[PDB]
């Protein structure tokens, strides 16, 4: 709040750990094209030869 | 006999197809080849064959 | 086995060749011969990194 102006040592604390945060977070997150966005749908194929 | 002569007459045989792969070259027919298929009516099982 | 005591054996009557399952499909690439393998991903992994 309004308190964080008296103190700028706890508010780049709280940047520094947003950044660490973000780096991490960026180190280990998952990357595709698309996620997820058509229904789940089953196959089930079967062969009768001839 | 009765159960073995509906369990002949009464099948779904594949015929397979008249020119499929591998086919030979400059062959220009394709068809399905139907042999067998499953009775439909008591009329039709009436007259299955036994003997 | 014939009476003679001759032996009839698959090749007598039949061609055994290394062939294939399913001979219903001609893959081409630029004109020749080619096979293909499609990979789908898994869940929570990076596609760059894979
Ligand atoms: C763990 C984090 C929570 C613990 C800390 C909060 C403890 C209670 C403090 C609230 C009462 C303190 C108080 O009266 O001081 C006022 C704070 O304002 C208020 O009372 C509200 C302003 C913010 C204080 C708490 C509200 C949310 C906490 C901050 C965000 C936490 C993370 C959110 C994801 C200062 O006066 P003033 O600032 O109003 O000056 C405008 C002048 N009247
Ligand atoms: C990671 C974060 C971990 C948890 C966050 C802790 C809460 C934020 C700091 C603690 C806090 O509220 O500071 C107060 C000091 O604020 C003050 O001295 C008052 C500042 C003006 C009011 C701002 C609202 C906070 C109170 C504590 O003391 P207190 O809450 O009793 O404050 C009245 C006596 N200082
Ligand atoms: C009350 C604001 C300082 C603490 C903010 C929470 C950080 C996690």
């Amino acid at each position: 709040a309004n308190y964080f102006i008296d103190r700028p040592v706890f508010a780049w604390v709280l940047a520094i750990i947003m950044m660490l945060a973000g780096g991490l977070a960026i180190m280990n997150l998952p990357v595709a094209q698309y996620p997820q966005i058509a229904p789940p749908t089953i196959t089930v194929s079967a062969t009768y030869p001839g | 006999d009765v159960i073995s002569q509906i369990k002949v007459q009464n099948n779904q045989i594949s015929g397979g197809q008249l020119g499929g792969m591998p086919q030979a070259a400059d062959q220009q027919l394709n068809a399905s080849i139907i042999v067998q298929t499953r009775l439909q009516t008591p009329e039709e099982f009436g007259k299955i064959l036994l003997k | 086995v014939q009476q003679d005591g001759s032996q009839v054996l698959l090749r007598d009557v039949a061609r055994v060749e290394l062939g294939a399952e399913d001979y219903s499909t001609v893959a081409r690439y630029n004109g020749k011969p080619a096979a293909g393998i499609a990979i789908k991903l898994a869940a929570g992994a990076n596609a760059l990194d894979t």
